[PDB]
């Protein structure tokens, strides 16, 4: 029922150190627990996290056990210490996901009536995505499909705690992720960024040519109603940039005038500068 | 109590009219119904020195008001 | 050196920099004036009582 | 490396500053500014900001948490 | 009574259950335990930290309810990661790098509790932009200062950095034995993963925006090098023969050869050229 989530630079470690914490002796593979926060204005965020040793059977997907008691616990004590944080959801790694969710979602939405599920790659790092988050939705799949269980994924974006800028500054020091070196570090931003979109648009094209091939269900009734716009949408039409041939050039023109002249003049005016300098001082050394 | 306060922004007041010593061609003017309250440091020459009254409406004057005003 | 300003420490206040007059300036026109010139020679009229 | 570092320091907070009306500019690198309560401390002046709007009496901007000239 | 060089390693979790705590319980003075453990004498290693709310009695140690301390730790070891209560945090608003007396107290009760439980003081309220304060200390009995003084052991390790602040001097800790130094654990599969996922800026370099606010931050960029015209200007008539120097350090102005240097006309260029690229890449994508 929420529009969307979003996700804070606060519980993504957390969960990552939970999972290695509890993996020591649970090499299941499969780390679950509940994720806390607050939902306010159609924008749901997570502020804590907890894990319990989970372990599952390939059978069926309905073999587990929690420690409610100490969960419920935590809780009480989570809002004791601090009252707007809420259990927003409930997080499993692994993210190929398996059938217990559902009974998972069941037993927890008591707690939160829009039960979501979050998965956290704690080894993968594939491009950037450190988490995903789930909605669930089973009000039928489609107008003329059959039932399904379709858990679909909200959008989540990372967010920006407050007061944390300073503890991440202080941990890295060594990269410096911002805008600093603005010329080195926006080619850096077109290299990735083009990078993200050549991987992200391959894998678009890789789908619809497993789509031809049919190997896997199609999911046509969403993927057409979305692509098909992005492929008509007239980014293609140049008779706009015709219409706006000095789209910006003549500031294109001012820069070269008023930038590299600029720089040019003022390198002029240092190096003058230096050899009147460099000749008096040759001359009047002696 | 706050009395001496006035007195130190007039002090001040004083000092920035002084500051100025004719730097600029801006002009200070004080509007009051009664001179005799105020400080003598204002009041002596060499820093404001124009004392003009302006009375009251001077029937005659009334009456030029009057047809001014309607 | 007395009737100066001087710059402090936090907690210690401990002395940084003995800082040039601030009480003189702020201060220097309050009843009183400094030397003027107002030289003898615009003085006229007077001088058998000068 | 070095014009990174030069754009590494340069950060000096950029966040909302505060108001302390600056009394004048002593020295460079030295300064005595006057925040609203009184409270006349001196403090030390950048050089990002200086005589092109250091006039001697007006009010000035200074850091939230800091009270330096910006 | 020994007490070397000893360093920290602090987890960044526990961190940000600090900075969470505090500015959660920003004038309250909000208290809590640091989750640590003794793995030998002197690298001690934290990697929890709980927040507990201070009670309205203020700073006292029945504040931490010790019912509520042992279901915490049940519920820590049943789920998650035991782990031992050899030190507390608090947020410290207040004064800097020292304690205040009742502070000083508790912290006595911990230490005789513990085995040193360390005295660490964190201003969620200093910590702004780019200093977090994190400094651990130890009490000290009056046989250590009539003995050999300064606690400090025999290495070159705890002399590094080592500046207490003058508040901190003057109080008891921070100086009845050492400062304590801090480490951060920045481990892989802990720390790659924060550098690659949380601070995600991974498909935002394709932004193109020509001219969305850029046609009036041309006006006013050529307005500012207007300015900065008459600066150029003021400056080239200046120029005096009694070697510039002397005239440009008691004629500063801050003009465009001295302060406004040719990097921020770079930054003008660089913005424009940046959009110039990104509006050009998409024109050839465009087909």
């Amino acid at each position: 029922a929420v529009q969307k989530v979003v996700v804070h630079p606060l519980v993504l470690l957390s969960v990552v150190d939970h999972f290695n914490r509890i993996g020591k002796v649970g090499n299941q593979k499969r780390v679950v627990g509940v994720l806390l926060g607050s939902w306010q204005k159609k924008v749901l965020d997570v502020s804590n996290s907890f894990a319990v040793p989970f372990d599952e059977d390939d059978k069926d997907d309905s073999v587990w056990f929690l420690d409610h008691d100490y969960l419920e616990n935590m809780y009480g004590m989570f809002k004791k210490v601090n009252a707007r944080e809420r259990i927003v959801g409930w997080y499993h790694t692994g993210p190929k996901l398996h059938k217990n969710d559902i009974a998972i979602n069941e037993l927890m939405k008591r707690y939160c009536p829009n039960s979501v599920l979050v998965i956290i790659d704690v080894k993968p790092k594939d491009l950037g995505l450190p988490t995903e988050a789930y909605i669930s939705v089973e009000e039928v799949h489609d107008d003329g499909t059959p039932t399904s269980k379709t858990f679909e994924h909200v959008t989540s974006e990372i967010g920006a705690e407050e007061a944390e800028e300073v503890g991440v500054e202080h941990l890295l020091r060594d990269i410096k992720d911002t805008t600093v070196g603005t010329l080195s570090q926006r080619i850096t931003n077109q290299v990735h960024g083009l990078k993200g979109l050549n991987s992200k648009l391959l894998d678009i094209r890789s789908y619809l040519e497993k789509v031809a091939t049919g190997k896997l269900p199609i999911n046509h009734q969403i993927i057409y109603q979305l692509q098909d716009v992005f492929n008509l949408l007239p980014d293609v039409s140049l008779q706009e940039f015709v219409k706006a041939f000095y789209l910006k050039t003549n500031d294109q023109m001012v820069v070269v005038y008023l930038a590299s002249l600029i720089r040019s003049v003022v390198a002029l005016h240092n190096l003058i500068n230096n050899k009147i300098a460099n000749r008096d001082a040759e001359k009047k050394e002696g | 109590g706050a009395d001496r306060e006035v007195q130190r922004i007039l002090l001040e007041l004083l000092n920035q009219m002084d500051g100025f010593d004719q730097n600029v061609n801006v002009k200070v003017i004080m509007a009051t119904n009664r001179a005799d309250t105020l400080d003598p440091a204002l009041l002596r020459p060499g820093r404001l020195d124009r004392k003009i009254e302006f009375p009251l409406p001077d029937r005659r004057q009334k009456r030029l008001i009057f047809s001014t005003i309607t | 050196t007395p009737n100066c300003r001087v710059a402090l420490r936090n907690d210690s206040y401990t002395l940084h920099k003995i800082l040039p007059n601030k009480v003189d300036p702020l201060v220097s026109l309050m009843m009183v004036e400094k030397v003027p010139d107002s030289t003898y020679e615009m003085i006229g009229g007077l001088d058998k009582q000068i | 490396e070095f014009l990174h570092a030069q754009e590494e320091v340069k950060r000096i907070q950029s966040i909302p500053l505060v108001i302390g009306q600056f009394l004048e500019a002593v020295d460079q690198n030295t300064a005595i500014v006057g925040s609203t309560t009184g409270s006349n401390y001196y403090v030390r002046i950048l050089s990002t900001i200086d005589r092109e709007l250091l006039k001697p009496n007006a009010s000035v901007a200074l850091h939230k948490h800091s009270n330096a000239l910006v | 009574a020994v007490d070397t060089a000893e360093q920290v390693y602090i987890s960044s979790l526990a961190l940000l259950k600090m900075l969470k705590h505090g500015r959660a319980g920003v004038p309250m003075e909000v208290m809590g335990l640091m989750l640590g453990e003794f793995v030998d004498d002197y690298t001690v290693r934290v990697i929890d930290v709980f927040a507990m709310p201070q009670s309205g009695t203020g700073v006292s140690v029945e504040a931490v309810d010790p019912v509520f301390q042992a279901k915490m730790l049940d519920m820590l070891k049943q789920t998650g990661r035991p782990e031992m209560v050899v030190g507390w945090y608090h947020s410290h608003p207040g004064f800097g790098c020292w304690l205040s007396g009742v502070d000083i107290n508790t912290q006595q009760s911990f230490e005789a509790l513990s085995e040193r439980a360390v005295a660490v003081v964190v201003d969620p309220i200093q910590s702004v932009k780019g200093k977090v304060v994190i400094d651990a200390f130890r009490l000290i009995n009056a046989n250590m200062m009539v003995l050999g003084h300064e606690p400090r052991q025999t290495t070159s390790n705890l002399g590094h950095l080592n500046k207490p602040s003058i508040q901190a001097l003057i109080h008891g800790l921070n100086r009845h034995y050492y400062s304590i130094t801090i480490n951060y654990r920045k481990n892989e599969l802990e720390q790659k993963m924060l550098l690659n996922l949380h601070k995600k800026s991974w498909m935002e370099g394709l932004t193109l925006q020509d001219y969305s606010e850029h046609c009036k931050h041309n006006e006013s960029v050529v307005k500012e090098m207007l300015e900065l015209a008459k600066n150029y200007n003021k400056a080239v008539e200046e120029e005096d023969k009694m070697t510039p120097e002397q005239l440009a350090i008691k004629n500063v102005g801050k003009q465009d050869p001295k302060r406004h240097l040719e990097e921020h006309v770079d930054v003008l260029m660089t913005s424009n050229i940046v959009q110039c690229l990104a509006a050009m890449l998409d024109t050839v994508v465009f087909k």
